[PDB]
């Protein structure tokens, strides 16, 4: 952009990029088996209460993962959001089998409603 | 997991799979219905085939068709594609095709819907107009704020009641110049939104106070011609109306033009003396 | 009355297939021309999916709002306009089951 | 301010034997400059009929 | 007025008959004007011969021989105008002579069978399919031949391609992948490029040595010797290679197919294919395509040359064998004739298909007429092409020019088989060869760009669709007046130069003078200049050629100017530019605007409806004049007589002017004096300020006509009567409803007045219980009918000028089923200029009127004459069309000098010549000023002061002298008008031509409060009278999302469009001055949940604590 | 075979109709006006009959069909809706019911409710309309209350502007 | 795979 005249504050790109890293990988399990890619803060949730409130330090060892903005969204918490762009068909199938409770946060999912 | 197997097929509502009268007497029905019949007939013929007596080959043969059918309504094309008889080799829209589709449900659920209190006309520069307001064709305002006007007609002598106030305006030649005075009064402090062709950023929609004006064109302020990428060679802008006292509150508080002067991209102003102003101020 | 705070997709129990349903569509009878009315029990029947007129009933024993929540003695029609006719669900009872292609042919066969 | 051709009903008509069209003529009339001498004459109707 | 034209490049040849493409194509297409004796046998006659000899021999009994004699079509069912008054498709009747043979003694000849009513062409070049005049647009694609293109992913070597169109008909490719395989593919799978040569008779030894001695690749050819040692057996072996599990024995059957008849095209034996051959590769042809069936032993003079050139292309320079696809000598243009002839033969096949079945059905010999022919196919086929072909379009008559161009457009998209939607950028770019063959400015500024474009000035489709362009010959340093229409390909073999080259006649004048070999700019010597450009005009299209100083205008905006003309609306007052290019005359003439005199004579009568002229030959003919006709796009087309009574006419002189002609010259918009400065904000980005004065004179005014229509339908509830009876409320509205039912001609109709009345029945099947009581209370006996009456749709109407009613006993008209009767209402309206309108010069400056100023205070010149329009300067630097600023300067001269000029494309006027006329104008301007009695103002001097401090005038000279300088610069002093003070600094002004653009239906500013709703989707929908809601797209959603506009978005998703129960309570609330309610659930949501439910899934909304909640208010619980 | 059921007779009927149209296409060169078809068919065949039969013969259309430039046009968005009270109507029913309800009260709850309930509550019987009191008192109060009601409503013009 | 052939084969 700079090279093209546009002057946009870094902030914005940051917000985006961050979301390309909302997920990581697993190598030392506790609740769900190792090879799984899940939301970074959602693990900071597990590790936090698993070492602080409930004892037995079962360290949840992860590995920072980088995935493309397309994929970052392609797979997320809310299936509602996922039903939209990826495979309306798969997105649901899985969300169903698992009995997914879409907590509405985020504007795309809560708009459909 | 014992539910993935199907033995009870939910059927979609009826008015959602219409049967309608057209022209001459043509009819029109949701493709879903030809698929339902498929299943029903097969399911029935199955029953009667079991009851009549049952030669294995034929029972399976049917069971097979049956299966295929159960696919059809759910999702067509995953395994072969069902067709209405010779006329259109077209995949009868499967329920699936409804949800996803080239232009399906969640999909068009986000492409758009049509607002009830909307309008659109050609735009034209409004040099005297202040950022605050915008020129809106009274003729347009009328349809737009129709109900708001109706009642206001009743609060004044112009009409006895709504239905009256309605017929009073159903024809153009019947409007007393008192009605304009009513509308101009209804619009006192209300404001509307204006949109531009590609809505690219939040300023792609801005709120202003309407100042009713003659004719067809919509008077837009020059300073905001930069937020919306609008030039005057036929660019047309839509216009919407904030109905709730809340929608209006936000609309004029945090969505009106003269309040969002600096861009979200850069702390640089977007309300800058564009072309003609500089040229003047510079010389 | 309470704000909708969470949506959830879950699998359909056959008993729930029937819980949502009304009647069983048992015949391929759309609508018969002479009277553009629903043919027999078929896809459009009024018992299965609902009445096709405002506050009024099919035959007309009860016709206004005073008794808005009751059903007709000789024929079944509880009312508020035909929207009920577009929201209601009917079901077909399959002879020998079959399975959802949505679960059998997704790349990972959820049943395989 | 106004014109009445006897057989013509709308402005977009054409009169036989008349090269010009109603609209061209009503146009030519706008070109016409008259002068009355006193207030008593607010609206004067001028008449003309010619044949062949 | 006088005319002065500046540039001198001797225009050696007149421009060709602009519609020759459309006229001649349909001429050769259908050679019907001439006996079957005449030789041109392409098209119809060709397509006929192509499928006529139907040989049906054995499966039971056969020996069928149906043979074609002569094709004859002659007496039109009805005539042109009748075809437009009545819904009719002007088509000529055709029945050719046919005679079926027999294996038993007897040949029955059933002379005629009229199958297929084929449309005819108007003398202008347009058609008349159904009510509206239509046009067949030409197309482009890979001309059927054979080329060699670089291989896909492997950088290595390139592969061969044999292109045979029709679709059915193989598509070959030759590729060598040396580890052990060669690949030749027809439908898909591969095999060795030799088993075939063996079949034909080429043996390993003779082949390898003569063809590839110079080509070591010969080794891959003699490789699998085991099979190469058995000839005719190779024929069966390849049969075997194909795959079904077929009988080894089939003597010479499949070999035939890739042999003589079908699959390889049955085009012309000598050019439609053999051209692409002898020049590109190989030499001869022994029958159209690789063909023979005489001895069972086939001959292939094509199969070996293709490989011959592959071994050649791969090994050096026999020549440089690389084919640039986009070369026009590769890309062919389909003239109308071909487009119709193809659909005509497709039908012939459909016909011939059904007839074969009837060679078996008819009992004995009397089977000639009905037993073999059924007109159902040909009709449907051809008919489908003129009415549903994505090619045959509505005529573009917003004014003659617009239509004419729409008759000479070349499009990409179409048949679906040729270039479709996918591919683009390589095609879309202006290819090198596009010179004189396609404009580089003409294509549509929009998504579909570069794929649709009209040809150039002297561009002509020769024998087969190859736009040739005229280039004159120059032998040595000598230039000729002789011209060669050269194919795209041949153009590259020569060194060609531009017309701008100083010429003394036949003598080139400068040593180092420009030329361009092959798409490359090259400074060549007078001794190398083989050929020269024919004209500057031939480089572009007609539409473009109309621009004054194209030379000084950015090609980008020049496009705008060219498409703007296409949107020119006919004003009751036409005007030719003060400065013209030179083709205005030829445009009106070649288009069919004005009516010209056939031969010399005198004029008899000059009606307003007819000019009966008397030729000196002793004859006189009456020439009707389309008084006021309805153009497809609603622009007036009237022919206004310009000749007085008893006048000796020269052959080919304008008797009457076309819709938009002043004096036999193209005229649109109207030259208006214009100042070019900024005003308040009235002209800010692209806004235009206009002087009220322009409306005082009926200057920008134009007549429109919308043809409202209503039908009396037959409902099972009772016929919809059309009667003056309008059931519920007033006679006031019935006035203009003079005739019982219809509206009276000449009546001023405003929006909401009844155009026509009609009465249908109230309910679907049953009456109304509640409406039963009301009627009874004030008047039980109440006409139980419904007002369904054609009304004036919001927007506008004028005065009714014509009406048409077709009742029960139809004359010769086509009334659709259910359709009891129809009622047309032609309305006309004067469209005087107003603020909403958009006007734009030929250069591209486009823009809208933002304010109409009182002559009182707009910019006025020293002598009291004021400016009509004030254009903003700013719109000129960014965009790059100085040509407009050049026009305004010549214009100023033409104003005072009272004269119009003609500035050719690039040869036209020059900066010094204009300064010269400006000099002459200063004397008319200021000379009279000297004599009339006065000198210079305080103001005039003041602005001079600020002007010398600027640098526009030589300090020290006298004001009189200074003003001349300043005037020669094109600008003069102007006073405000509002203040009377001057506008510090000279400002230019002058006669700029400006047109007014047609107002589309969208223009009719929509605005909808409440209205209909789709049946399945519950979102707002319009149509006839309710405007239909605007779309709230995602991009717009986000816009609000960004803002804290929560409710405002909710509303947009609920109350405004889908909340069924929402919108209703919404209105009512508003009505009762109630602060609108809080949204119920959207039907989009519910529609979803159930759609979702329709599939196994269960979607249940939940509570605070995971518990139910209810969206479907009370309708889902059971019973 | 069809969505809209058609008994065996109509079927053969349609085959006969078709077959006949075939023999008629044989020579005219004119797709038979429904005159020929009647004739050629037999005993009681007329134009109304044939236009009717071929109208039933047309199978339906896909309510969802690719329309115009089939890019993404599904036929069913263009059909309006009839039972649904477009805003205009909901407003109607409000004032109408509120004012009709105001008049119904200030009146004798006798012959007004009789005709109000007989006409606006069940089905459309002067005699069978009133309880015990015969016809004379029905017409008596019906026409005297109905007119006092209309003529005072003429004064305070509320109803005049025909809600319909 | 494709349904006709299989049954044809099936009873044939
Ligand atoms: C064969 O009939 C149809 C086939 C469709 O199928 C499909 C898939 O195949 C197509 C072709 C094979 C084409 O060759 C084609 C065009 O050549 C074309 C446009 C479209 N041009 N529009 C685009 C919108 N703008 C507008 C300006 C303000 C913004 C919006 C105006 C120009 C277009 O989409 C085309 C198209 C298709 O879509 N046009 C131009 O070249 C042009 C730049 C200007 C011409 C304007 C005339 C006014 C116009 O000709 C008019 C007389 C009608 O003829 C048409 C509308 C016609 O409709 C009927 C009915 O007859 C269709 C072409
Ligand atoms: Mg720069
Ligand atoms: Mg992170
Ligand atoms: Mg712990
Ligand atoms: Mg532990
Ligand atoms: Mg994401
Ligand atoms: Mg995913
Ligand atoms: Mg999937
Ligand atoms: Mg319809
Ligand atoms: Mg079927
Ligand atoms: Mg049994
Ligand atoms: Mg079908
Ligand atoms: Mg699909
Ligand atoms: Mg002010
Ligand atoms: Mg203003
Ligand atoms: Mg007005
Ligand atoms: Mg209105
Ligand atoms: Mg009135
Ligand atoms: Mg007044
Ligand atoms: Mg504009
Ligand atoms: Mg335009
Ligand atoms: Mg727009
Ligand atoms: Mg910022
Ligand atoms: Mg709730
Ligand atoms: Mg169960
Ligand atoms: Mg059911
Ligand atoms: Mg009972
Ligand atoms: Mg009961
Ligand atoms: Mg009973
Ligand atoms: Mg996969
Ligand atoms: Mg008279
Ligand atoms: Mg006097
Ligand atoms: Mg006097
Ligand atoms: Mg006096
Ligand atoms: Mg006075
Ligand atoms: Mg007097
Ligand atoms: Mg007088
Ligand atoms: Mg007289
Ligand atoms: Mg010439
Ligand atoms: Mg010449
Ligand atoms: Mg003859
Ligand atoms: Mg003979
Ligand atoms: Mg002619
Ligand atoms: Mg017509
Ligand atoms: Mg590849
Ligand atoms: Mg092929
Ligand atoms: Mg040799
Ligand atoms: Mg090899
Ligand atoms: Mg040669
Ligand atoms: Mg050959
Ligand atoms: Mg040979
Ligand atoms: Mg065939
Ligand atoms: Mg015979
Ligand atoms: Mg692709
Ligand atoms: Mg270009
Ligand atoms: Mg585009
Ligand atoms: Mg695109
Ligand atoms: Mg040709
Ligand atoms: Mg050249
Ligand atoms: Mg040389
Ligand atoms: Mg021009
Ligand atoms: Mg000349
Ligand atoms: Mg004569
Ligand atoms: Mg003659
Ligand atoms: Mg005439
Ligand atoms: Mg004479
Ligand atoms: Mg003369
Ligand atoms: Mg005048
Ligand atoms: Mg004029
Ligand atoms: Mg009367
Ligand atoms: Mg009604
Ligand atoms: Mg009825
Ligand atoms: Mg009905
Ligand atoms: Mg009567
Ligand atoms: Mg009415
Ligand atoms: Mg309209
Ligand atoms: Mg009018
Ligand atoms: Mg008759
Ligand atoms: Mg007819
Ligand atoms: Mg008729
Ligand atoms: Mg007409
Ligand atoms: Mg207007
Ligand atoms: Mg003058
Ligand atoms: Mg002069
Ligand atoms: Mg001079
Ligand atoms: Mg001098
Ligand atoms: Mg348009
Ligand atoms: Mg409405
Ligand atoms: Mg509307
Ligand atoms: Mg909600
Ligand atoms: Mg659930
Ligand atoms: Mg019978
Ligand atoms: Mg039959
Ligand atoms: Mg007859
Ligand atoms: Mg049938
Ligand atoms: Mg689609
Ligand atoms: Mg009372
Ligand atoms: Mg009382
Ligand atoms: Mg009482
Ligand atoms: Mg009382
Ligand atoms: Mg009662
Ligand atoms: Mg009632
Ligand atoms: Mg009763
Ligand atoms: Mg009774
Ligand atoms: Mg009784
Ligand atoms: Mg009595
Ligand atoms: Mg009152
Ligand atoms: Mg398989
Ligand atoms: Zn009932």
């Amino acid at each position: 952009y700079r090279a093209q005249g546009v002057k946009l504050h870094d902030k914005h790109i940051e917000i985006v990029v961050r979301q390309m890293m909302k997920y990581v990988e697993v190598t030392d399990p506790g609740d769900s088996r190792l090879l799984e890619g899940q939301v970074l803060e959602k693990w900071d949730v597990e590790a936090l209460n698993e070492r602080l409130i409930a004892e037995g330090k079962t360290p949840v060892a992860w590995k920072p993962l980088l995935m493309g903005v397309t994929k970052s969204a392609l797979s997320t918490k809310s299936w509602l959001s996922a039903a939209s762009f990826q495979n309306t068909t798969h997105v649901l199938t899985e969300a169903a089998i698992a009995g997914k409770k879409d907590e509405l946060i985020g504007l795309k999912e809560n708009v459909i409603l | 997991p014992e539910w993935m197997i199907l033995e009870a097929v939910p059927v979609l509502p009826p008015d959602l799979r219409p049967m309608v009268q057209v022209d001459g007497g043509r009819f029109a029905t949701s493709d879903l219905n030809d698929l339902y019949r498929r299943l029903i007939n097969r399911n029935n013929r199955l029953k009667k085939l079991l009851a009549q007596g049952a030669p294995e080959i034929i029972i399976r043969n049917e069971k097979r068709m049956l299966q295929e059918a159960v696919d059809a309504l759910l999702d067509n094309g995953r395994r072969g594609a069902p067709v209405t008889n010779p006329g259109s080799d077209r995949p009868l829209r499967s329920l699936t095709d409804i949800l996803s589709g080239k232009q399906g449900r969640f999909r068009q659920n986000l492409l758009g819907k049509r607002v009830d209190y909307s309008g659109r006309s050609v735009i034209v520069v409004g040099p005297q107009l202040k950022l605050h307001q915008c020129g809106l064709p009274k003729r347009m305002a009328l349809e737009l704020f129709k109900p708001f006007l109706l009642k206001k007609m009743e609060e004044k002598g112009i009409a006895p009641n709504v239905k009256a106030a309605r017929r009073m305006l159903e024809r153009q030649r019947d409007i007393k110049d008192e009605v304009w005075d009513a509308l101009e009064e209804v619009i006192h402090g209300k404001v509307v939104l204006l949109n531009r062709a590609p809505t690219l950023h939040r300023l792609g929609i801005q709120a202003f106070q309407p100042v009713l004006v003659e004719g067809q064109s919509i008077q837009l302020h020059p300073l905001v011609c930069e937020a919306f990428n609008a030039d005057f060679d036929g660019d047309q802008m839509a216009v919407h109306v904030p109905l709730s006292s809340f929608a209006q509150a936000e609309a004029r508080i945090q969505m009106l033009s003269a309040h969002n002067l600096l861009s979200p991209a850069s702390g640089e102003p977007l309300a800058k003396p564009s072309r003609d102003i500089i040229l003047g101020l510079y010389y | 009355k309470k704000e909708v705070r969470k949506v959830r997709i879950a699998l359909a129990s056959p008993e729930k297939i029937r819980s949502w349903s009304y009647g069983e569509v048992e015949k391929p009878e759309t609508i018969n021309y002479r009277t553009l009315k629903p043919e027999r029990d078929g896809l459009f029947d009024e018992r299965i999916f609902g009445p096709i007129k405002d506050y009024e009933c099919a035959c007309g024993k009860y016709k206004r709002q005073r008794f808005e929540g009751k059903v007709c003695e000789r024929c079944g029609v509880e009312v508020t306009k035909s929207i009920v006719r577009r929201y209601r669900m009917g079901h077909i009872e399959l002879a020998t089951p079959a399975a959802h292609i949505w679960f059998v042919k997704d790349v990972p066969s959820k049943i395989g | 301010t106004s014109v009445y051709i006897e057989d013509v009903l709308h402005e977009f008509s054409t009169i036989p034997g008349v090269k010009e069209d109603v609209v061209e003529i009503i146009l030519n009339l706008k070109e016409l400059v008259v002068r009355f001498l006193n207030p008593s004459l607010q609206t004067v109707t001028l008449l003309l009929k010619a044949e062949g | 007025m006088e005319i002065k034209r500046f540039g001198r490049i001797r225009e050696v040849i007149p421009l060709p008959p602009l519609t020759e493409i459309q006229v001649e194509s349909y001429r050769r297409a259908l050679q019907a004007d001439v006996p079957p004796e005449k030789r041109e046998n392409v098209g119809i006659q060709a397509a006929f011969r192509e499928t006529f000899p139907i040989e049906e021999e054995d499966k039971g009994k056969g020996g069928l021989v149906l043979d074609f004699l002569e094709y004859r079509l002659g007496e039109p069912p009805f005539p042109q105008d009748e075809c437009r008054e009545k819904d009719l498709t002007y088509q000529a009747p055709l029945y050719a002579r046919l005679q079926l043979i027999h294996k038993d003694t007897g040949l029955i000849k059933e002379d005629e069978v009229f199958l297929g009513h084929i449309p005819l062409m108007t003398e202008d070049g347009s058609f008349i399919i159904n009510g509206a005049d239509r046009v067949i647009v030409s197309q482009i694609h890979r001309s059927p031949g054979v080329y060699f293109t670089p291989d896909p992913a492997r950088p290595g070597r390139y592969i061969a391609s044999i292109i045979p169109l029709p679709k059915r008909g193989p598509w070959i490719d030759l590729e060598v992948e040396p580890n052990g395989v060669v690949s030749m593919k027809v439908n898909k799978r591969k095999f060795p490029l030799v088993l075939l040569l063996r079949v034909l008779g080429y043996d390993q030894e003779t082949l390898a040595r003569e063809l590839g001695a110079y080509g070591e690749l010969v080794q891959g050819l003699m490789d699998e010797s085991v099979f190469a040692m058995r000839p005719e057996e190779a024929l069966i072996r390849l049969f075997t290679l194909l795959r079904p599990g077929d009988p080894p024995k089939r003597d010479k059957a499949v070999a035939y197919v890739y042999g003589l008849i079908a699959d390889p095209r049955r085009y012309d034996l000598g050019e439609a294919g053999r051209y692409k051959a002898e020049e590109k590769l190989g030499i001869r042809l022994s029958g159209r395509t690789l063909a023979r069936f005489e001895d069972g032993e086939f001959k292939d003079e094509v199969f070996l040359p293709t490989l011959r050139y592959l071994f050649a292309l791969t090994a050096g320079v026999p020549g440089h064998e690389v084919d640039d696809i986009d070369h026009l000598g590769n890309r062919r243009i389909r003239t109308v004739g071909e487009l119709m002839t193809d659909q005509f033969r497709v039908g012939l096949a459909r016909l011939a298909r059904g007839v074969r079945e009837r060679m078996l059905m008819g009992s004995e010999d009397s089977l000639t007429p009905a037993k073999l022919v059924n007109s159902r196919p040909l009709e449907a086929a051809i008919r489908e092409f003129f009415s549903r072909s994505q090619l045959s379009q509505f005529k573009d008559e917003t004014n003659p020019l617009s239509s004419l161009r729409h008759k000479r457009r070349i499009s990409a998209l179409g048949p679906g088989g040729l270039t479709r939607e996918r591919a683009g950028f390589d095609v879309r770019d202006v290819h090198r060869t596009h010179y004189g063959r396609i404009c580089p400015v003409e294509t549509p500024e929009g998504a579909n760009i570069g794929l649709i474009t009209s040809l150039a000035a002297y561009a002509r489709v020769d024998e087969l669709g190859f736009i040739r362009t005229p280039y004159r010959r120059v032998v040595g340093g000598v230039v000729t007046d002789e011209v060669v229409y050269m194919t795209a390909t041949e153009e590259d073999r020569y060194t060609i130069a531009q017309a701008n080259t100083p010429l003394e006649g036949n003598r080139i004048a400068a040593e180092r003078v420009v030329a361009r070999r092959k798409g490359e700019p090259v400074i060549v010597s007078p001794e190398e200049v083989e050929f020269m450009d024919v004209s500057p005009k031939q480089v572009f299209s007609v539409n473009t050629n109309l621009i004054p100083f194209l030379e000084h205008d950015d090609a980008n905006r020049a496009l705008m100017g060219s498409n703007m003309q296409t949107q020119a609306v006919p004003l009751i007052r036409a005007q030719a530019p003060v400065v013209m290019t030179g083709l205005e005359e030829r445009v009106v003439r070649d288009s069919l605007a004005a009516l010209y005199a056939e031969e010399d004579g005198e004029v008899a009568k000059v009606d307003g409806n007819r000019i009966v002229v008397r030729y000196e030959d002793g004859r006189l003919v009456e020439y009707p004049l389309r008084r006021f006709y309805r153009s497809n796009q609603g622009t007036a087309l009237d022919q206004r007589p310009r000749v007085v009574v008893g006048q000796r006419v020269r052959k080919g002189d304008l008797l009457a002017d076309g819709p938009a002609s002043e004096n036999g010259f193209l005229a649109l918009g109207q030259n208006v004096l214009v100042a070019i400065m900024p005003f308040d904000g009235y002209n800010f980005e692209d806004a235009i300020v206009i002087s009220e004065e322009l409306l005082k004179r009926d200057f920008y005014t134009s007549i429109h006509i919308e043809r409202y229509e209503i039908e009396a339908r037959d409902t099972k509830l009772g016929p919809e009567r059309i009667t003056r009876d309008i059931p519920h409320l007033s006679e006031a509205a019935l006035r203009d409803l003079d005739e019982e039912g219809v509206v009276r001609i000449g009546a001023e109709v405003k929006p909401g007045d009844i155009l026509v009345g009609r009465t249908s029945f109230k309910g679907e099947s049953e009456p109304t219980p509640e409406e039963r009581l009301l009627r009874s209370i004030f008047g039980e006996k109440a006409r139980d009918v419904k007002d369904t009456s054609l009304r004036v749709p919001p927007g506008e109407g004028g005065i009714v000028v014509r009406t048409v009613r077709l009742r029960r006993g139809d004359p010769g008209v086509e009334l659709k089923p259910g359709v009891r009767e129809v009622v047309r209402v032609y309305v006309a309206q004067k469209r005087k200029l107003q603020v909403g309108d958009k006007l734009a010069n030929r250069h591209g400056n486009k823009g809208v009127v933002a304010k109409i100023l009182p002559v009182e205070d707009m910019p006025h010149l020293p002598d009291g004459t004021p400016v009509d329009v004030i254009l903003n300067p700013l719109g000129v630097p960014s965009r790059m069309n100085l040509g407009q600023i050049l026009e305004t300067h010549l214009g100023l001269a033409g104003y005072f000098l009272g004269q119009r000029y003609i500035s050719p494309i690039f040869d036209g006027a020059k900066e010094p010549e204009i300064k010269e006329l400006l000099a002459q104008a200063f004397e008319v301007y200021f000379g009279k000023r000297k004599g009339e009695g006065f000198g210079v103002d305080k103001r005039e001097v003041e602005v001079l002061r600020r002007a010398e401090k600027l640098g526009l005038v030589t300090p020290g000279k006298t004001p009189e002298e200074q003003l001349k300088e300043l005037f020669l610069q094109g600008k003069v002093v102007l006073y405000d008008g509002r203040t009377g003070e001057p506008i510090e600094g000279p400002i230019v002004v002058g006669q700029m031509f400006i047109m007014k653009l047609y107002h589309m239906v969208e223009d009719k500013m929509h605005a909808r409060s409440t209205g209909p709703y789709s049946l399945i989707t519950q979102q707002p929908l319009g149509g006839k009278a309710q405007f239909g809601g605007q779309r709230f797209g995602e991009m717009e959603v986000w816009a609000l999302e960004a803002y804290g506009a929560a409710h405002t978005l909710q509303e947009m998703l609920t109350l405004k469009s889908d909340d069924i129960e929402g919108r209703n309570a919404a209105y009512e609330a508003i009505i009762k001055g109630e602060d609108v309610p809080e949204p119920s659930v959207p039907e989009s949501f519910r529609v979803l949940v159930k759609e979702l439910q329709a599939l196994a899934l269960d979607v249940q909304t939940l509570d605070e604590k995971d518990n139910p909640v209810d969206i479907f208010e009370g309708l889902a619980s059971k019973r | 075979a069809r969505t809209i059921r058609i008994p065996v007779h109509m079927v053969e009927t349609i085959n006969k109709l078709s077959r006949t149209a075939r023999q008629l296409q044989q020579e005219l060169g004119r797709e038979p006006t429904y005159e020929e078809i009647a004739e050629a068919m037999g005993p009681g065949w007329d134009a109304k009959r044939v236009e009717e039969t071929l109208k039933i013969a047309q199978e339906p259309v896909s309510l969802e069909t690719p329309i115009g430039d089939e890019k993404d046009s599904f036929y069913g968005d263009f059909i309006p809706d009839e039972h649904l009270p477009s805003p205009v109507d909901a407003a109607t029913q409000s004032l109408l019911s509120e004012e009709l309800e105001k008049a119904l009260s200030k009146l004798s709850e006798r012959e007004a409710m009789v005709l109000k309930l007989r006409k606006g509550l069940i089905d459309g019987e002067e005699v069978g309309a009133f309880f015990g009191v015969t016809r004379e008192r029905i017409r008596q109060i019906e026409n005297k209350a109905l007119r006092k009601l209309k003529y005072h409503e003429s004064r305070t013009r509320k109803l005049r502007d025909f809600l319909d | 795979k494709i349904s006709t052939s299989d049954p044809v084969r099936q009873y044939l």
